[PDB]
């Protein structure tokens, strides 16, 4: 399949994430995450891959909301996407743990790798946001991942 | 499971 399939499936959530009735957007986001999962399952995508995808999507959206001024004090902070879908509260470390595993089998996981690259260049920081020297280290991650994607042709 | 530890 095409390496952009998971990016394509996530485009409504990327737009949604970029502009962040708070209650409203919260609920539409929960519904859309599940709808995307169902759509990709129908297309025959592997459950384990879809759970890694969903995990990263949740962490991405949560970080987008926690970056705002109203985020940490809103209903979203109280019960985040990652908490509702994966029963975890941050995701900032585990996104990169997942990335490292996927990079152990990169041809197999090309589409999810491409998705993670897109998240990174859209500004996802995770653990790098609060790491000393984190901005430079994150740029090294992005450079390595671009090189990997390039080597997968 | 890719989302383990």
């Amino acid at each position: 399949d095409n390496p952009n399939v998971l990016i394509d499936a996530a485009t409504p959530l990327f737009g949604l994430s970029l502009r962040v009735n708070i209650e409203q957007i919260y609920r539409q986001t929960i519904e859309e995450i599940k709808a995307i999962e169902i759509e990709l399952t129908e297309q025959g995508y592997e459950h384990a891959i879809l759970m890694a995808y969903r995990y990263i999507l949740c962490a991405f959206l949560d970080e987008s909301v926690m970056g705002t001024e109203w985020g940490a004090s809103s209903l979203w902070a109280e019960h985040s996407m990652l908490s509702r879908f994966h029963n975890e509260t941050w995701g900032g470390e585990k996104v990169f743990t997942i990335l490292s595993r996927l990079e152990g089998e990169p041809h197999r996981y090309q589409a999810l790798l491409a998705f993670i690259y897109h998240c990174l260049i859209l500004g996802f920081e995770g653990k790098y946001r609060v790491m000393e020297g984190g901005q430079a280290e994150r740029e090294k991650v992005i450079s390595r991942l671009h090189q990997l994607l390039s080597s997968l042709e | 499971d890719l989302t383990r530890p």
